[PDB]
RNA sequence: ACCGCUGAAAGCAUCUAAGCGGGAAACCUUCUCCAAGAUCAGGUUUCUCACCCACUUGGUGGGAUAAGGCCCCCCGCAGA
RNA sequence: CUCGAUGUCGGCUCGUCGCAUCCUGGGGCUGGAGCAGGUCCCAAGGGUUGGGCUGUUCGCCCAUUAAAGCGGCACGCGAGC
């Protein structure tokens, strides 16, 4: 997981969503995802 | 589950085992015990048997113990302490004037011995707390087994509670866990318990079956 | 647009309804629920399911397909139950059924073992292949999902458990 | 406040609807009538609550 | 001379109150002022008057979820890093009373009087309590119309 | 932290909004010690369970006892 | 602020706290085959060596170690040395 204030998607499949109060993306590829912190 | 037993601390002594290595062991005389009284949920609100040990003349107990003993059915006793037992009653395994002796244990178990450590009066920190003092030499002057600072400065402008000074040391309850019983002399009513006890020679002494094992 | 359709009824033999709760059985067992507060159950013409709650609210919207699916979950599963296929993959990796229970091989010093609890039970067809049964979709689920994570993922050889027909990722490594 | 909310009225309307009425006693012997003499307060708090408007968010 | 209580003046009663619903703050407002008295004419700050409050159902106060998850509960020993610290959630598990009466006591004058005062109130977890040889009405909250 | 199951808003999907799981030497019980001056001063028991005088007749002042202590005496591995 | 006085570096003794974590504990990603690692997230319970040189703090070196953490407290602590 990436942990950085700026989240956005990388590639054409990166979904982006908030559960649990926080903003982070979800995608297939497991080295895009990201969450804010 | 837990069982116990009051005696006293005989002393140590040392016996070879089946391996002919050397076992320190300390001779605790677990006497016999009488019940004298049981505490149940319902009436105390846990659950724990009194146990009575010791010799002593009649004539030496009060009034009111003689009737607390008289409504036993027992003789009295001089020492009087309560075993506590888990939070099920069972509501069984004791009867009161039902005697105890020291084959409760067996050979191999493990039991947890309780008593009274040794007195050493008002002890300093280098005794009663292991500090390191100042140094013997090169200028010391006057320092060589006091404690040195006891705090910060301006900030905070006190001594925190809890801090470790000189005061009295020793008398206090100590709990050994896990000693081994290496022979069980019902004859003599005799515990070898393998290792140290705390108190000194002839206190009293409760020996428990451990919980740890 | 779900939760605005009729739940159809194939036998719903004890289709209960008492306040936001209900009760189905069936060829299989009983399977109870509470209904969410603004959501109301309802009849159909046909005896059908049916679910509503006062309009255009973001916290109704959210509920009413929710409340919908989950009655048409529990009244599918008493009809006929759920069932997960699961397969092993790896050299000597394998499973076997231990009575009640169900045994696993895979790679540890000690062996694996699975117990099954209430309402679910265990069927291996071959020595790497077996299914999870059971009325109660969420329960299956999280045993399915409990019996899938036995091993870490292993992108490079593929080893462990899976599921039927799911890709897993793959890296070269060497 | 204690008597008046006794008699159901709050301290605040009270003093409004006193002063509406017209009735110009003191806070001082309010509370001695209170402390001594519940029937004349409560016959006081009546015509406070006569003198008040009928609708008081207006 | 405006009234000054006297000492035998003072008449005392017994009100149970219930925490069925009712939040905790709301509760710990009616009952603070049931104990100093407040209610009555005969009201002194420097007299100990008002009556018995027995609040019975203390499990069953309306605490909000944030509330149990995230209300922290704090205590020092007096030792250094002695600061230990509950959750309202452990606290309603364990001794419900003791947050009801936390919340009332903190809503009391921080003086001499209040030891005294909090002497008269009593808060069980059950529907029962053990005071039925007095005879405690029964007291629900009212708001005055305004 | 992280990993989920079931699942809408948003016909798909989503660990989440309803709901249910796994999860660390940190936290709470469990082990050891202190502790009812815990002034909400707790509980289970057992013993004494009794007088006299004065008086402004008082939840009054004195006097003498019981159960039980204390001081004194002989000591301690208890101890300034 | 303190000049009708608030003792100044380093060491010793005794500590206490923070976490921006050195080890041990839990995780995600990896240009992670395995062993080893890199990076980020969680985590402050305990631990965190002895010497040579220099007044030294710092630093370098020697021999080990699971590791040889960083800081605050009048650059903690001279009515304690
Ligand atoms: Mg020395
Ligand atoms: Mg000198
Ligand atoms: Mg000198
Ligand atoms: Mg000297
Ligand atoms: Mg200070
Ligand atoms: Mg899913
Ligand atoms: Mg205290
Ligand atoms: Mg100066
Ligand atoms: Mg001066
Ligand atoms: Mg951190
Ligand atoms: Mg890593
Ligand atoms: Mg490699
Ligand atoms: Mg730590
Ligand atoms: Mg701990
Ligand atoms: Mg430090
Ligand atoms: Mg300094
Ligand atoms: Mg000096
Ligand atoms: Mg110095
Ligand atoms: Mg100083
Ligand atoms: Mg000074
Ligand atoms: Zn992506």
């Amino acid at each position: 997981v990436k942990v950085n204030p700026s989240v956005k998607p990388i590639c054409d499949k990166c979904r982006l969503i908030r559960r649990h109060g926080r903003v982070m993306v979800i995608c297939s590829d497991p080295r895009h995802k990201q969450r804010q912190g | 589950a837990r069982k116990g037993i009051l005696g006293t601390k005989l002393g140590m002594t040392q016996v070879f085992d089946e391996s002919n290595r050397v076992v320190p062991v300390t001779v605790v005389k677990a006497g016999p015990n009488v019940v004298t009284r049981i505490r149940t949920p319902e009436r105390d609100g846990y659950s724990a048997v009194q146990l009575a040990y010791g010799e002593i003349s009649p004539r030496k107990v009060n009034k009111p113990l003689t009737g607390q003993y008289t409504a036993a059915g027992v003789n009295p006793r001089r020492y009087l302490a309560e075993l506590r037992l888990d939070d099920s009653d069972a509501a069984t395994e004791y009867q009161v004037g039902q005697e105890l002796t020291a084959e409760i244990f067996a050979d191999g178990s493990y039991v947890d011995v309780t008593g009274t450590s040794k007195g050493k009066g008002f002890a300093g920190t280098m005794k009663r707390h292991g500090f390191r003092g100042q140094g013997a030499s090169h200028g010391a002057q006057a320092v060589h087994r006091r404690p040195g600072s006891i705090g910060g400065c301006a900030t905070p402008a006190r001594v925190f509670k809890g801090t470790r000074m000189a005061g009295r040391m020793g008398n206090d309850r100590v709990t050994v866990l896990n000693l081994l019983v290496h022979k069980v002399d019902a004859e003599n009513g005799v515990l070898l318990i393998k290792g140290a006890v705390p108190g000194r020679t002839g206190g009293l002494v409760m020996v428990r079956s451990a919980i740890k094992r | 647009r779900i939760g605005k359709q009729p739940i159809p009824v194939p036998a719903g033999v004890d289709v209960t309804i008492e306040g936001q709760s209900i009760s189905v059985k069936g060829p299989k067992g009983t399977l109870g629920l509470t209904v969410a507060e603004p959501i109301k159950v309802a009849r159909n013409d046909d005896g059908a399911i049916v679910v509503t709650r006062p309009d255009d609210e973001r916290r109704n919207r959210s509920l009413h397909g929710l409340s919908r699916t989950l009655v048409s979950n529990l009244v599918t599963g008493v009809t006929q139950g759920y069932t997960t296929k699961m397969e092993i993959f790896g050299v000597g990796y394998r499973v076997q059924l231990k009575g009640s229970n169900l045994e696993f091989a895979l790679g540890y010093s000690h062996p694996v073992v699975i117990e099954a609890p209430e309402g679910i039970t265990f069927a291996v067809q071959a020595p790497t292949k077996f299914t999870v049964s059971g009325i109660d979709k969420q329960k299956v689920g999280q045993i399915a999902a409990n019996i899938r994570r036995l091993r870490r993922p292993d992108p490079y050889k593929g080893k462990g458990v899976r599921y039927e027909g799911e890709q897993i990722r793959r890296k070269v490594g060497k | 406040n204690a008597a008046a909310r006794l008699n159901d009225i709050t301290y605040n309307r009270l003093i409004q609807g006193l002063k509406a009425a017209g009735v110009e006693v003191d806070r001082k012997n309010l509370a001695d009538i209170a402390i001594s003499d519940p029937a004349a307060f409560t016959a006081l708090v009546d015509v406070a609550r006569a003198a008040l408007p009928e609708d008081v968010n207006a | 001379p405006t009234y000054a209580p006297k000492a035998g003046d003072t008449t005392r009663s017994w009100y149970v109150i219930d925490a069925t619903d009712v939040v905790l703050g709301r509760l710990a407002v009616a009952a603070a002022n049931l104990l100093r008295g407040k209610h009555k004419p005969t009201f002194a700050p420097n007299v100990d008057g008002g009556d018995f409050v027995i609040v019975i159902n203390a499990d069953k106060v309306a605490i909000s979820g944030d509330k149990l998850q995230h209300k922290m509960v704090y205590r020092h020993s007096g030792y250094p890093g002695g600061l230990h610290k509950r959750t309202i959630g452990e606290l309603m598990q364990r001794h419900p009373d003791r947050v009801v009466e936390k919340a009332i006591l903190g809503m009391l004058p921080k003086n001499r009087l209040s030891r005294q005062i909090q002497r008269k109130l009593r808060v069980y977890a059950g529907p029962e309590h053990p005071h039925s040889a007095q005879q405690p009405v029964p007291y629900e909250l009212k708001q005055v119309a305004q």
